C-alpha cells in the first residue's frame, strides 16, 4: 500500500535508483512540515461526526425531494445507510493525508464505487453535491477560519495542505462525476 | 416475434401433432372478443400523448430531483430523451396488447433496457414508477363506457396491467 | 443471382450466430467469387463504381 | 489505481489489499471477560466477512444478540460461530429467500467458503440435501466437509480463496470471481451483475465458460452484457452478443481474431464536429444508433486500428479485449 | 413467423407509429376470417389419417416405379412405405397451422426453408408431393369459404416445390 | 494458414538461424510423396457428396432421435444445416491433406466448436460417430487400386486417419 | 470532449447557479499562460520527427530485447507499430497541452490502452520508457525563447510533464 | 475427465448399441502397448525437475525484458511463481496420456488460463516459447535420444506415441493463443 514514504520507491525501481539525496529532499521536505499534517489531523479525527452532521442536512435543504416519496432517504433504513455512506468516505480521505499519497481511496473506496452507485440509483450529482459540501467543510478546520470555532494552532501556512484534501476530494469525483 | 396464435402453434409443431379440440375454441373464443381488443388499443392510441404528458406532469410533480439543475432528466436534450422513453413504451406495450402476448415486448425493447439504463446512471426507480403513472390511465379509458355497447371486458384489462407490470419489472 | 450457386452458406451461418454483423456482411458478398464472374469481368473500372455506390451507398 | 508490473503486484490493484493484508484468526481458547474491544472487533469483522460488507445495524444486531455471546464460551468460531449467524433471520433474508435455489446456493460459497463452484456437479451435490433434508441440513453441508475442515482450523476466519492454485478449483472460477468480488465497496445487493432480487451466475457458472476479467474502477467498467441465446431450437434471438468463438473464413482473413467489450454511447457523439446535430435528433422510428448500449463486437487483427478508432471517437468506452 | 398480427406490427415499427386505423382494419380482417378457416383447420385434422394414407397411394398409381425400384430412396420395402407416409403427414400438419395464425409463417420457417438441400442429398422427386398434395387438395371434401382457405396454403405449397 | 514449409521458416524465425542442412532431406522425402499426395484428395473430393449422404443416412438409422419431431435435426431448416456441416468437415480435413500439418483445420473449423455445440444444444457426441462414418468411408476409399498403379502408400493413410480421429476429440 | 473553459461551466450547470466573480478571474491566469502556451506548441509540432527518432534511437540500446530474434518489434510493420505508437502519445498530449485538461486524451487514446497491450504481449514495461524517452526530449526542447519574449514560463513546463506521467501512470 | 475405455461407452450409447467386436479391437491391442507407454510417462515425471529448469531458464536467454527492473518475472514472487507455474502443467499431462484423453486437460485448466493471462498481465508468446521449450524437451525422453542424461528402457519405436505427447503441447500452446 502506498505512501509518499514509498510512493519514489515505486517510482525510482523503473530506474533502479540508488537513491541519492537529491530526490530525497521532497521527502526532506515532507519531514518537515508534517506537524502541520499532524497538527490538522486531530484537527480532523477529533471533529470528525460533525462534518456529516450538515453533510447530508446540506444536501436535504437544497435537494429536498429525497426524502420525498420516491426518494433515496425516504425511511430510517435509506437516511441511515447515507449517513455512514458519507462517514466511511471522509475516513478514507484522511487515511490518505498523514500517510501522503493517493493510494487509500482509490484501491479501496474507487476500485469499483461507481458500479456501486449505479447498482442501487444512488444519485451522483446529490452524492457529489454533498461531498462538495464536505469539501469546503473539510478545509476551514485546517484554515481555522470557521466561524464557530477555533482551533489551538501555530501561526503558518498550511495552504499547501489546505487544498491537499481538495486535491483528495477531486478524484473521489473521478468516477463518480 | 410471436404472436398468440403462433405461441401456442410452435408448441404443437415441436410435439408433433396437430391441434387439439380444446385448442381451437380456446382460440374461437379468442377471435370473438377481438372487438373488444380493437376497442381497447383505439383508446390508447386516440389518447397517445395525452396519457404521456399527463403522466410525465404527475411524475415531476411528484419527483422534483429530475428537474433539478444537475439532474439526470434535467435540460432539454435529456428531456425528449426521457419522453421518447415514455413513449415507445406505450407503443410497444400497445404492439403486445394486439398480439396477445409479450414477446415482441421484451426483446424489441426489454431485453437488457435496465443495463443501458446502467450505463447512462438513470434512476430506473422513478421510470417503473412512470410506467405505473401510465398504467391506471391505461385502464381508466379502458374501461370508459363512452361510444361503445356495453359489454365485460374484464381480463383484458388485466392482460393489459399484466404488460405494463411486466415493463416496469425489468428496467430497474 | 439468389440462386443455388449464388448463395453463400458459410457466411448466412456466422451471420445467424453473430458473429459477423451486417457490414462484414456485404464485404463478404462483394468479395465473393459469384459478385466477381457476373459483375466485375463484364463491365470495366468506371461502371462498376456506379454500381458500388448505387447499390452500397444507396 | 491501474497497474500489473507497477510497483511488482499484480492483485493488490485489482481489488484484493485487505484481502490479502488479514488473517483474522483469534488467539485464545475462550473469550476473556473485562476487555470489550478485542473481541467485538472480530465480531464485526465477521459481520461484513460472512454477510459480504451488508449494512447489519446496531438494530438488527441486538436482534441477534444471544449468538455471539454462546461463541464467547460454548461455540467455536467460523464452525459454529457464523454457522448459527447462518441460521438467522438476518440470513435469510440476504441469501435465501429473495432469490432462487442457485443463486441461494452460489452466493453462499462466496461468504462460507470464499470461492465459486464450478459446473453443476457442485451444484448437484448442495441441492439434494435442500429438497431432501430441510434448510438446517442445507447451511450445515458446507461446514462438515473436506472443503470446510482442511482450509480453516477451526479458530480463524473464513477469507476469499479463489484466486490461487492450492485451491483447486477451476480456471474458469477465477474469471467468476472477479464478477463476484468488486473492489472493497460492494454487496450481495450493491452487485449490478444481480442485486439481492437476481442470480449471479446463471448459464456462466453452469456451463464453466470463462469471461473477461475486468480491473474494478477502471474507464468504463460500468458494463454488462445481457443474455438471449441463439438458435431455432431453443427459439431464441439474433443481435445481443457477439459470439464467443470467431471460426470461418472471417476467423483468419484479417489475422487473429479479438472480442472488445465496449461500455456504452451516447447521441451527443456520433458526429466529428463536437456537438448534436440540432433538428429532430433521431429517425422517423425514434431509436438511437446504437439502440441498446452495452455491445461488443468480433474483429480480427487487421482492422483493430479503425474499430478502436470508431469507439473512441463516438464516445465509447471500451472494457477489455480479449483473443478468441 | 409472418402472421396478419405479425405484419401489421412490423409496418408499425418501421415509422415509429401508434396502432392507427390502417393497422386496426388488418388485423379485423384476419377476425372476419378465422371463422372459416378455423374449421377447415378442425376438419382437416379430424380427416387426417383418411387423407395421408390415400394421397400416399395416389402417389404410387401415378408413379408405380417408387414402389418397385431397389435402394433407400423408393417406396418399395416396409420402411419406405412408412417414411412417405410420414412425409405427407408433415406436409398435411403445416397446412393446418396455416389456417389457425392466418397465413403462411408455419410452413415458411418449419418446410420451406432448406428443403431443397434435402431432396436433392436423399434423391427424392418434388413431383412426389405435388402429386400427394393434389390429391388433398379436391378429395379433402369440404365446400365453401372454408373450402377456398384451405385450397390457398395447399397450393402455396404446390408453389415452392414448382 | 500453414503448410509443412511454412512450420521451419517460423520454427527458425524466432530461433533466428538458417535452414540447416539436416532438416531438408526429410523434406525433400515429402515431394518423393507429393504424387501420392494428389490422387488421394482427388479421391475424397470426387466422392464428395457420397460420403456425406451416406454417412447422414447411417446416422439417423442407428439414433432415431434426431429426426423425430422435437429433435434437433428434425426441421427442413436444421437438417440442411445439418447436411452442411457434415460437409464443412469434409472440406476441412482434405485442406489437411494436401498441406501437410493440421493447422488450417483447427484453427479455422475446431476452435470453438463443441462450445459452439454446448450454446446451440445439439449433441457432441453424436457429431464424432458420423465423422467416425466418414473416417471409414474415406480411408477404405483411399485404398483402392484403380485409377493409380499399385504401391505402398501405407504411410500417406495414416495422417489422413489422423486428422479424422482428430475431429472426434474435438466436438466432444 | 470538454475543454478548460468548459469543465468551470460545467460546475456552473451541475452546481447549477449563475456565475460568480471569482470564476471570472481565474481565466485571466489561463490567458497569462494564453500566448505562452501558443509557442510551446511551436516546441513540439515543429519537431514531430525529431523526437520520435531520437527517442526510438536510444531505446533499443540499453535495451536490446526489442531487436532480439524472437523479440517484439520485429517484422517491419511491428517496428512501424512502434512509430505510429510512439507518436500518438505524444500527438494527444500535444491535442491535451492546447486543450488545458486531460479529456480528449482519455476520450480518444487512453482508456483502452493497458488491457490492449496485455491481449497483444507487447510489454507495459517498455511502452512507458517510450513516454520516458520522450519525456526528458521535450523538457529541453520546450525550455527556451528562440522567437519569443522572455519571462516566466514555470507553470506549462509543469503541465506538459503533467501530461507524459499522467500517460505513464494509464499503462504500466 | 474421459478415458479412452470410457469414449468407447458414450459411442456406444447416443448409438443404443451393445459394446461389439467391431470397435473392440481398437482397445484389447491399446492393453498390450500398454506397458510401453507405462515405460513412458515414468521417465516424464522423474526428469521433471530438469524439464522445469530449462523451461524458465532457456525462455528468459531469448527474452531478457522480465528480469529488468519493470518486466513480469523481476520480482522474487514471480520469479518463484514461473518455476511453479511450468511445473503444474506437465503434471496435467502426464495425467492426460494414460487416460489417452485430452479433456481431463481441458475442464482442469485449458477452460480459461487465456482469459486470467491478460488479467494477470503476462505476455502469451513468452508462454509459448517457454511452452514449446519444454515440447522438444519432452520428445527426447521418449525416444531415448537425449543428450546428457541416457535412461532405461527396451528396444521398439514410439513414434506413435512421441506425437502424442506432441499432440497435447501444441493444444498448450493454442490455449494461450
Ligand atoms: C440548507 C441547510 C444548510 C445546512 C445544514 C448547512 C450545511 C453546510 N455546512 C457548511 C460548512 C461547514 N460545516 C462545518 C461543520 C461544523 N462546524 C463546526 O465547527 C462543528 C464542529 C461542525 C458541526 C456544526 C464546518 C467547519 C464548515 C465550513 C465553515 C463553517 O460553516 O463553519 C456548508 C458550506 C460548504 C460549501 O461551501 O459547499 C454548507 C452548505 N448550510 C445550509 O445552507
Ligand atoms: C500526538 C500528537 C502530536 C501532534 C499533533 C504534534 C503537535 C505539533 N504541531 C506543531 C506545529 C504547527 N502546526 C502549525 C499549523 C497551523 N498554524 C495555523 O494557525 C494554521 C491554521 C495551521 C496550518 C494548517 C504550524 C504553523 C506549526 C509550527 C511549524 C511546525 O510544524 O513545526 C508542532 C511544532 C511546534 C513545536 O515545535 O513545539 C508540534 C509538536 N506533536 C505531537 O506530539
Ligand atoms: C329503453 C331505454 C334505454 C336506453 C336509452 C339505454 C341506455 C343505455 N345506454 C347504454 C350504453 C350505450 N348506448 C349506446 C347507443 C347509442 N349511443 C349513441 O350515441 C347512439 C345514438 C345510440 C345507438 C347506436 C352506446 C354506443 C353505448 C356505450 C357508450 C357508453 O359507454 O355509455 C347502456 C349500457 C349498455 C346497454 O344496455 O346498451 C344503457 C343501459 N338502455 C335502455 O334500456
Ligand atoms: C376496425 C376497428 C374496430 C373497432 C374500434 C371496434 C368497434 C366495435 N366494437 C363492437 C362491439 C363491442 N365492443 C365492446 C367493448 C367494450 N364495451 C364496453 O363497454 C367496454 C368499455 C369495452 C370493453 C373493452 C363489447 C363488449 C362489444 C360487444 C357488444 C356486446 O357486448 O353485446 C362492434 C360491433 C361488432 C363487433 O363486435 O365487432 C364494433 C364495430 N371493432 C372493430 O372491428
Ligand atoms: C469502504 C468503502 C465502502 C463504501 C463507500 C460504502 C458503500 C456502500 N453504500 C451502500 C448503500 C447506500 N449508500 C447510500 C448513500 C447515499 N445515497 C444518496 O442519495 C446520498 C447522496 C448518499 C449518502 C451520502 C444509500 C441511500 C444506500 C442504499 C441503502 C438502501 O438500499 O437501503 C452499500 C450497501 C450496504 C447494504 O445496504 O447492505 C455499500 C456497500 N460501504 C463500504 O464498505
Ligand atoms: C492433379 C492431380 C494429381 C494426382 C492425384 C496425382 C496422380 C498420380 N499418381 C501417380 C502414381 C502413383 N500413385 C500412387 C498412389 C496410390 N496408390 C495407392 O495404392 C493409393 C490408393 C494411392 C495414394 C493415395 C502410386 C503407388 C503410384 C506409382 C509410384 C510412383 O508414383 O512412382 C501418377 C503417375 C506419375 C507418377 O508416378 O508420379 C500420377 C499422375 N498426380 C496428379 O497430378
Ligand atoms: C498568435 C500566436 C502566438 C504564438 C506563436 C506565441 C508567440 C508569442 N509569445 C509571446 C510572449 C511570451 N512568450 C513567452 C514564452 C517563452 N519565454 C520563455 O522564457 C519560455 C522559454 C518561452 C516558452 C516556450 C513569454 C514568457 C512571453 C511574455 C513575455 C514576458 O513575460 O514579458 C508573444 C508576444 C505577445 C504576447 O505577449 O502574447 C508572441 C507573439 N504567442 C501567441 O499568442
Ligand atoms: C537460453 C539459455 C539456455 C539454457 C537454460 C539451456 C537449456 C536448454 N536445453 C535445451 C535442450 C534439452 N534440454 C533437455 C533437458 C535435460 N537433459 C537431460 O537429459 C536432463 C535429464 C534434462 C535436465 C537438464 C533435453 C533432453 C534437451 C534436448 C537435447 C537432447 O538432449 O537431445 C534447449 C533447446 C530447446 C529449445 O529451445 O527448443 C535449451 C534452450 N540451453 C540454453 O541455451
Ligand atoms: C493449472 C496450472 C496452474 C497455473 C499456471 C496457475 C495459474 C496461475 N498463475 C498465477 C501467476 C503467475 N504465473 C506466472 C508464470 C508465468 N508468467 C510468465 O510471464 C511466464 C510466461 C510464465 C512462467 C513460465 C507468473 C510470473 C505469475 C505472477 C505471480 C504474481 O502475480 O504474484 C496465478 C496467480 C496466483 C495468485 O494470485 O496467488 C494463478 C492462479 N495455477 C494453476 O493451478
Ligand atoms: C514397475 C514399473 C513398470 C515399468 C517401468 C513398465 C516396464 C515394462 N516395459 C516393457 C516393455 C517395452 N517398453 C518399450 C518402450 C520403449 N522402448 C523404446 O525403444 C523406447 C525408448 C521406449 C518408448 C517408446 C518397448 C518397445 C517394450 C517392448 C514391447 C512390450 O512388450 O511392451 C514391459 C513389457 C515387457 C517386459 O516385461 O519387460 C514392461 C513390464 N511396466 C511396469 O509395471
Ligand atoms: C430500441 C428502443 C430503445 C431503448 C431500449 C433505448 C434505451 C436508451 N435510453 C437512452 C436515454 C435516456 N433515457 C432517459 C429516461 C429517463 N430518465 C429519467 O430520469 C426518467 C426516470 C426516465 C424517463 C422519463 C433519459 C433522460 C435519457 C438521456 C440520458 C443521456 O442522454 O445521457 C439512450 C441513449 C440515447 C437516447 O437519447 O435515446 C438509450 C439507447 N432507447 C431506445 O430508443
Ligand atoms: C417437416 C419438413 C420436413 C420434410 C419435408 C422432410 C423430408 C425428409 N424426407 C426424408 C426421407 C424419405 N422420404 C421418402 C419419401 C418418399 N419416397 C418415395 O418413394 C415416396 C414416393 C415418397 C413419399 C411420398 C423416403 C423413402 C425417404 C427415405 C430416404 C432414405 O432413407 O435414404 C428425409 C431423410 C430422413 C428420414 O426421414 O429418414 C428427410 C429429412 N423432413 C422434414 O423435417
Ligand atoms: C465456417 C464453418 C462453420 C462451422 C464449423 C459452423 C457451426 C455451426 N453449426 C450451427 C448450427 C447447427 N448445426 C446443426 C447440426 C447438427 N446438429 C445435430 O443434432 C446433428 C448431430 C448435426 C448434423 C448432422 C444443427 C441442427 C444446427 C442448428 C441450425 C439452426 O438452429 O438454425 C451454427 C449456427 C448457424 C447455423 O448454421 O444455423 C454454426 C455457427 N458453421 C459454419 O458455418
Ligand atoms: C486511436 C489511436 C490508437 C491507439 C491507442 C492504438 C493502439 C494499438 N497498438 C497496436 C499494436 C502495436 N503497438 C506496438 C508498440 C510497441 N510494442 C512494443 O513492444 C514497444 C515497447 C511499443 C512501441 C514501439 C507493437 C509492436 C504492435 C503490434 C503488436 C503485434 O503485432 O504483435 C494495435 C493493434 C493494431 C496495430 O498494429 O496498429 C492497436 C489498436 N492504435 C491506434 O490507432
Amino acid at each position: 500500500m502506498l505512501d509518499a514514504f514509498s510512493r519514489v520507491v515505486v517510482n525510482s525501481d523503473a530506474k533502479a535508483a540508488y537513491v541519492g539525496g537529491s530526490d530525497l529532499q521532497a521527502l526532506k521536505s515532507f519531514i518537515a512540515d508534517g506537524n502541520k499534517r499532524l497538527d490538522a489531523v486531530n484537527s480532523i479525527v477529533s471533529n470528525a461526526s460533525c462534518m456529516v452532521s450538515d453533510a447530508v442536512s446540506g444536501m436535504i435543504c437544497e435537494n429536498p425531494g429525497l426524502i420525498s416519496p420516491g426518494g433515496n432517504c425516504y425511511t430510517n433504513r435509506r437516511m441511515a445507510a447515507c449517513l455512514r455512506d458519507g462517514e466511511i468516505i471522509l475516513r478514507y480521505v484522511s487515511y490518505a493525508l498523514l500517510a501522503g499519497d493517493a493510494s487509500v481511496l482509490e484501491d479501496r473506496c474507487l476500485n469499483g464505487l461507481k458500479e456501486t452507485y449505479i447498482a442501487l440509483g444512488v444519485p451522483t450529482n446529490s452524492s457529489i453535491r454533498a461531498v462538495s459540501i464536505m469539501k469546503a467543510q473539510a478545509v476551514a478546520f485546517i484554515t481555522n477560519t470557521a466561524t464557530e470555532r477555533k482551533m489551538s494552532f501555530a501561526a503558518g501556512d498550511c495552504t499547501s495542505l489546505a487544498s491537499e484534501v481538495a486535491s483528495y476530494f477531486d478524484r473521489v469525483g473521478a468516477a463518480i462525476s | 416475434m410471436l404472436d398468440a396464435f403462433a405461441k401456442v402453434v410452435a408448441q404443437a409443431d415441436a410435439r408433433g401433432e396437430f391441434l387439439s379440440n380444446t385448442q381451437i375454441d380456446a382460440l374461437s373464443k379468442m377471435v370473438k372478443e377481438g372487438n373488444q381488443r380493437l376497442d381497447i388499443v383505439n383508446k390508447v392510441t386516440s389518447n397517445a400523448s395525452a396519457i404521456v404528458t399527463n403522466s410525465a406532469r404527475a411524475l415531476f410533480a411528484e419527483q422534483p430531483q429530475l428537474i433539478q439543475p444537475g439532474g439526470n432528466a434535467y435540460t432539454s436534450r435529456r428531456m425528449a430523451a426521457c419522453l421518447r422513453d415514455m413513449e415507445i413504451v406505450l407503443r410497444y406495450v400497445s404492439y403486445a396488447m394486439i398480439a396477445g402476448d409479450s414477446s415482441v415486448l421484451d426483446d424489441r425493447c426489454l431485453n437488457g433496457l435496465r443495463e443501458t439504463y446502467q450505463a447512462l446512471g438513470t434512476p430506473g426507480s422513478s421510470v417503473a414508477v412512470a410506467i405505473q403513472k401510465m398504467k391506471d390511465a391505461s385502464v381508466a379509458l379502458a374501461n370508459d363506457t363512452t361510444g361503445t355497447p356495453i359489454g365485460d371486458c374484464s381480463s383484458l384489462v388485466a392482460e393489459l396491467a399484466g404488460y405494463f407490470d411486466r415493463a416496469a419489472v425489468s428496467v430497474v | 443471382q439468389i440462386l443455388k450457386s449464388t448463395k453463400q452458406p458459410f457466411l448466412e451461418s456466422q451471420l445467424r450466430f453473430n458473429q459477423i454483423s451486417i457490414k462484414d456482411f456485404i464485404k463478404g458478398l462483394v468479395l465473393s467469387a459469384p459478385f466477381r464472374d457476373l459483375n466485375y469481368n463484364v463491365n470495366n473500372n468506371y461502371r462498376f463504381v456506379e454500381i458500388c455506390v448505387q447499390r452500397v451507398l444507396g | 489505481r491501474l497497474g500489473t508490473v507497477s510497483g511488482n503486484s499484480s492483485l493488490d490493484k485489482l481489488g484484493l489489499d485487505k484481502f490479502l493484508s488479514e488473517s483474522n484468526r483469534a488467539y485464545t481458547p475462550r473469550a476473556q471477560p473485562g476487555f470489550s474491544s478485542e473481541y467485538e472487533q472480530i465480531i464485526s469483522a465477521t459481520y461484513k466477512q460472512l454477510f459480504g460488507n451488508a449494512y447489519i445495524m446496531d438494530s438488527e444486531r441486538a436482534e441477534m444478540a444471544k449468538q455471539e455471546s454462546m461463541f464467547r464460551d460454548g461455540q467455536l468460531t467460523l464452525k459454529d460461530f457464523c454457522r448459527a449467524l447462518a441460521k438467522t433471520e438476518q440470513y435469510k433474508k440476504r441469501f435465501f429467500d429473495s432469490r432462487p435455489l442457485y443463486g441461494a446456493i452460489e452466493l453462499n460459497f462466496k461468504n462460507i467458503l470464499g470461492r465459486t463452484p464450478d459446473g453443476l456437479e457442485h451444484y448437484r451435490a448442495k441441492s439434494a440435501v435442500y429438497d431432501t433434508k430441510g434448510y438446517e441440513a442445507f447451511v450445515d453441508a458446507f461446514f462438515d466437509d473436506g472443503e470446510y475442515d482442511e482450509v480453516y482450523d477451526d479458530y480463524t476466519v473464513p477469507f476469499y480463496r479463489g484466486y490461487k492454485t492450492e485451491a483447486n478449483l477451476s480456471m474458469a472460477a477465477f474469471t467468476h470471481f472477479f464478477r463476484m468480488v468488486r473492489g472493497s465497496s460492494t454487496s450481495d445487493k450493491a452487485n449490478p451483475n444481480s442485486m439481492q432480487k437476481d442470480i449471479p451466475l446463471n448459464y456462466y457458472g453452469i456451463t464453466k465458460t470463462p469471461l473477461a476479467v475486468i480491473a474494478p474502477g477502471a474507464a468504463g467498467t460500468a458494463y454488462t452484457e445481457s443474455f438471449a441465446g441463439t438458435g431455432s431450437w431453443q427459439s431464441g434471438r439474433a443481435g445481443l452478443n457477439a459470439a464467443r468463438v470467431a471460426l470461418g473464413v472471417p476467423a483468419t482473413a484479417n489475422g487473429k481474431s479479438f472480442r472488445v467489450e465496449v461500455t456504452g454511447y451516447t447521441q451527443p457523439g456520433f458526429g466529428i464536429t463536437a456537438g448534436t446535430a440540432v433538428g429532430k435528433l433521431y429517425k422517423a422510428n425514434k431509436l438511437s444508433r446504437y439502440p441498446r448500449s452495452n455491445k461488443s463486437y468480433v474483429v480480427g487483427f487487421d482492422e483493430l486500428t479503425p474499430l478502436y478508432q470508431r469507439i473512441t471517437k463516438n464516445g465509447g468506452t471500451i472494457a477489455s479485449i480479449t483473443p478468441l | 413467423m409472418k402472421t396478419p398480427i405479425t405484419e401489421a406490427i412490423a409496418t408499425a415499427d418501421n415509422q415509429g407509429r401508434f396502432l392507427s386505423n390502417t393497422e386496426l382494419q388488418a388485423v379485423n380482417g384476419r377476425y372476419q376470417r378465422a371463422t372459416a378457416s378455423l374449421t377447415a383447420a378442425k376438419a382437416l385434422t379430424g380427416s387426417a389419417q383418411r387423407l395421408i394414407t390415400g394421397a400416399a397411394q395416389a402417389v404410387y398409381n401415378k408413379f408405380p416405379y417408387t414402389t418397385q425400384m431397389p435402394g433407400p430412396a423408393y417406396a418399395s420395402s416396409a420402411i419406405g412405405k412408412a417414411k412417405c407416409a410420414r412425409d405427407i403427414g408433415y406436409y398435411l400438419r403445416m397446412v393446418t397451422y396455416c389456417l389457425v395464425v392466418g397465413g403462411t409463417g408455419p410452413m415458411d420457417e418449419y418446410l420451406v426453408a432448406g428443403l431443397e438441400e434435402i431432396n436433392r442429398s436423399f434423391d427424392l422427386s418434388p413431383s412426389w408431393y405435388i402429386e400427394a398434395l393434389q390429391y388433398i387438395k379436391n378429395s379433402h371434401g369440404l365446400s365453401g369459404q372454408v373450402a377456398n382457405e384451405a385450397n390457398a396454403y395447399i397450393d402455396y405449397a404446390i408453389n415452392t416445390l414448382s
